[PDB]
């Protein structure tokens, strides 16, 4: 399952 | 991640009139914005969500119109209100998917009552009832009662003001107004509230008690042709002073 | 034995020619099973292995959502790194992400990874304890501070140890017949004269899986690691792999040398002789 | 059906603990549950959140009992307080298919009524006169404990408000009370609240 | 911002035997950045319907790609792989040796 990218913003 | 504020909070308007609710957020940039609706006082339906400035989207089509002319400026509007537009409308904001795990935070909300017949609108009458001597003797405490009567529509704000300062301690106001004539479909409403203080407090003639009721009704601009005074938005107060005897 | 799941995505900016291209692929061990390509028409997460085609429309909808959300933030990330480094908008740049978990023979969590590379070198990466970030440089530290504030670490820890592990278990089952298969390498030697006095001995391994393999040469039972030529393992193009080791030999001494092959699907190490 | 709060309403004694139930339906493998509390002002304030991969969320007197298999995410608040009285909302959060935002869906809410513990009842019915008009008066039924229930009247132009609690905070003193008024000439405090069951030792002061 | 040059291996899926359809592979790995040009030649002439694997990469962040195509080997036909990359001043051509 592809990662849930909440907060991944630089 | 600080502040969200919407206005106005209470709205009474005739069918056909334009609607304009505005919302603002502070302390955060490029947030997700939402318009939610609460019919009755139960379920929240998402009406609009805004991913960014200029962007408005909705899941199911809407009659109300929404817009976002600036990052932190959100609007819910209409060029002509339908009596079905009545309801409780909440603005809300969240961090963006990229900025973090979205947790929606709401503003205060806005009560919008669209009214079909403006001749049904009535400001309240307010009366204060002084404490009884029996109570004072039996309990050494003194309960005042406030009574707002014959007002339409629903939403008024009743506050107590003692010596010029609003008071919350020792006060209780009915969860909601009761219908004076539950039969009628446009019954005028009534509301009661209590303020309890100590006997000694009430017995001080330097103590001024006031009950205030903010009423929302017609504007100065709404047209009015009836005999009785125009039921405009206004405040009605009734008061009493302490006394010893 | 152990198993692994991996997602690799690659974002490459192309200035004055549009939005960056985003390509993401997913693996279970040495087998790719999904892809997403921002320049593709479907604009959805696509299947790249038969055993995942059995997931229903909800899987594809949720997975598409996640990968789309990622593709959009890495698009924005390229721009942020550009500004962080104060680099020229004229140059093309790359952002790579790697994510996934390792599980043991018993299907239980082993390790988790969440790492970014900018222009082919480390930018930020989650540590082994899944609790703190390794910031490669001053720019990444700005990010390490954002992620700390947003609790990304603890959030991803829970996902790696939970959602990722379980998904890996589901996949290993859904694709048991393929993913848990083992393919011994089919081997053989070849002889190639270079001179009247020298020849190349080449030891082949073919059609094996997984790709992990060891090929060694021995001159009368003794290592030749310095004089052995070894090619990087390579895809056969059908889910199997190939590799070859080779030594140059003086004529006459051929039978001196021995080829040794170790692979998961070999009960015992093979030895080959010319 | 997306979020289900079966309890329309729940009551519980102050100082005790209550549990507000919530069930949900989702085909997502990753999601969040949020609990909000709606004040009587209608103000919607955020309480606690629960992630599908996290241990049981806990924040002050609020705690969530995440039962993932059952898809049950009940909220529990302990050491109840009078101001805990509000409407509590359960919400489900799912990343949209577009990846563009998190779609949050709300349940229909459960009204929590926390019940005051009246330790020094002194049930009585008093008559209060208008500050401006002596003749106009109102009846105040007060100081009964929480076992007492205020019914409407047989009459339609006799008005009775339900009981509500007031808090003289500095005196650590709480009191219940209902109000009643009428234009009926036959209306009197002696007979105002007698369509309700009131403590037999209710004090009815003279005049 | 150091750039890595492509390693190249050209080869068949199965061992070669004339008259039997096979797959001709050209594996490019260990390069950076990812922009890369790959062709399969038949007797120096570019082959048309060449497919490839989805862009992926290794532990060290370097990329790999497999380009491939069905073909049938003969004793006469020459096959190769033409590759260009930022790190190359001119396309590198690597001949297909059937026992390489």
């Amino acid at each position: 399952r592809y990662p849930l990218t909440f907060g991944w913003c630089f | 991640s600080q502040t969200i504020h919407q206005w106005p909070a209470t709205l009474v308007q005739p069918v056909g009139s334009p609607l304009s609710l505005e919302c603002t957020v502070e302390g955060t940039s490029n947030p997700n914005l939402y318009w939610y609706r609460q019919a009755a006082g139960r379920g929240l339906q998402l009406l609009f969500y805004s991913v960014g400035i200029g962007q408005i989207s909705s899941e199911v089509p809407q009659n109300l119109s929404a817009s976002r002319p600036q990052d932190r400026q959100f609007i819910l509007s209409s060029k002509k209100l339908l009596l079905s537009d009545s309801g409780f409308y909440l603005c809300a904001w969240s961090v963006s998917v990229g900025a973090g795990v979205p947790t929606i935070y709401f503003g205060e909300g806005s009560w919008l009552t669209v009214v079909e017949d403006l001749n049904k609108v009535f400001p309240p009458e307010v009366a204060v009832f002084e404490p009884s001597e029996a109570e004072i003797s039996h309990t050494q405490k003194a309960t005042l009662v406030c009574l707002a009567t014959g007002f339409f529509p629903d939403h008024v704000e009743l506050s107590w003001w003692v010596n010029g300062k609003e008071v919350h301690s020792g006060v209780c106001t009915d969860p909601q107004p009761l219908k004076e004539q539950p039969a009628l479909n446009d019954s005028r409403y009534a509301l009661s509230s209590r303020l309890r203080v100590s006997a000694t407090f009430w017995q001080n003639p330097r103590n001024h008690f006031r009950c205030q009721v903010q009423f929302y009704g017609l504007s100065e601009n709404d047209e009015w042709t009836q005999d009785r005074a125009k039921p405009v938005t206004q405040i009605v107060s009734a008061e009493a002073w302490g006394r010893a005897d | 034995g152990s198993h692994s799941m991996r997602y690799f995505s690659t974002s490459v900016s192309r200035p004055g020619r549009g939005e960056p291209r985003f390509i993401a692929v997913g693996y279970v061990d040495d087998t790719q099973f999904v892809r997403f390509d921002s320049d593709a028409a479907s604009q959805r997460m696509e299947p790249r292995a038969p055993w995942i085609e059995q997931e229903g429309p909800e899987y594809w909808d949720e997975e598409t959502g996640k990968v789309k959300a990622h593709s959009q933030t890495d698009r924005e990330n390229l721009r942020i790194a550009l500004r962080y480094y104060n680099q020229s908008e004229a140059g093309s740049h790359t952002l790579q992400m790697m994510f996934g978990c390792d599980v043991g023979s018993d299907g239980r969590f082993l390790r988790g990874y969440h790492q970014y590379a900018y222009d082919g070198k480390d930018y930020i990466a989650l540590k082994e304890d899944l609790r703190s970030w390794t910031a490669a440089d001053m720019a990444a530290q700005i990010t390490k501070r954002k992620w700390e504030a947003a609790h990304v670490a603890e959030q991803q820890r829970a996902y790696l140890e939970g959602t990722c592990v379980d998904g890996l278990r589901r996949y290993l089952e859904n694709g048991k017949e393929t993913l848990q298969r083992t393919d011994p390498p089919k081997t053989h030697m070849t002889h190639h004269p270079i001179s009247d006095h020298e020849a190349t001995l080449r030891c082949w391994a073919l059609g094996f899986y997984p790709a992990e393999i060891t090929l060694t040469w021995q001159r009368d039972g003794e290592d030749q690691t310095q004089d052995t030529e070894l090619v990087e393992t390579r895809p056969a193009g059908d889910g199997t792999f190939q590799k070859w080791a080779a030594v140059v030999v003086p004529s006459g001494e051929e039978q001196r040398y021995t080829c040794h092959v170790q692979h998961e699907g070999l009960p015992k190490p093979l030895t080959l002789r010319w | 059906q997306k979020v289900t709060q079966a309890q329309s309403s729940v009551s519980m004694p102050v100082r005790k603990a209550v549990t507000l139930n919530c069930l949900y339906e989702t085909s997502w493998w990753s999601y969040y549950i949020f609990w909000y509390k709606q004040l009587p002002s209608k103000e919607m304030i955020f309480l606690i959140r629960q992630g599908s991969d996290e241990q049981n969320a806990k924040s002050g007197r609020y705690s969530v009992n995440f039962k993932k298999a059952a898809k049950s995410v009940a909220l529990t608040i302990s050491a109840l307080q009078l101001e805990d009285s509000a409407k509590y909302f359960c919400a489900l959060g799912e990343l949209a298919r577009s990846g563009g935002y998190q779609k949050v869906t709300f349940g229909t809410g459960t009204k929590l009524q926390v019940i005051p513990n009246i330790q020094n009842p002194d049930p009585a019915v008093y008559q209060l006169r208008d500050s401006k008009s002596s003749d106009k008066s109102v009846c105040l039924f007060t100081d009964f404990d929480s076992q007492t229930n205020v019914s409407q009247s047989k009459d339609s132009d006799v008005y009775i408000t339900d009981k509500c609690v007031l808090d003289m905070r500095s005196m650590d003193f709480k009191s219940n009370s209902a109000v009643a008024w009428s234009n009926k000439s036959d209306f009197a405090c002696a007979n105002a609240f007698n369509n309700s069951i009131i403590p037999e030792d209710t004090f009815f002061p003279s005049p | 911002m150091i750039q890595r040059t492509p390693k190249i291996q050209v080869y068949s899926r199965h061992p070669a035997e004339n008259g039997k359809s096979n797959f001709l592979n050209c594996y490019v790995s260990g390069f950076h950045p990812s922009d890369i040009e790959v062709d399969l030649l038949k007797n120096g002439e570019r082959i048309e319907k060449v497919e490839h694997s989805d862009l992926s990469f290794s532990k060290d962040w370097s990329f790999y790609l497999l380009y491939y195509t069905e073909f049938t080997p003969t004793e006469k036909d020459e096959y190769a792989c033409r590759v260009n990359h930022v790190t190359l001043s001119q396309p590198k051509i690597v001949k297909w040796d059937r026992d390489m």
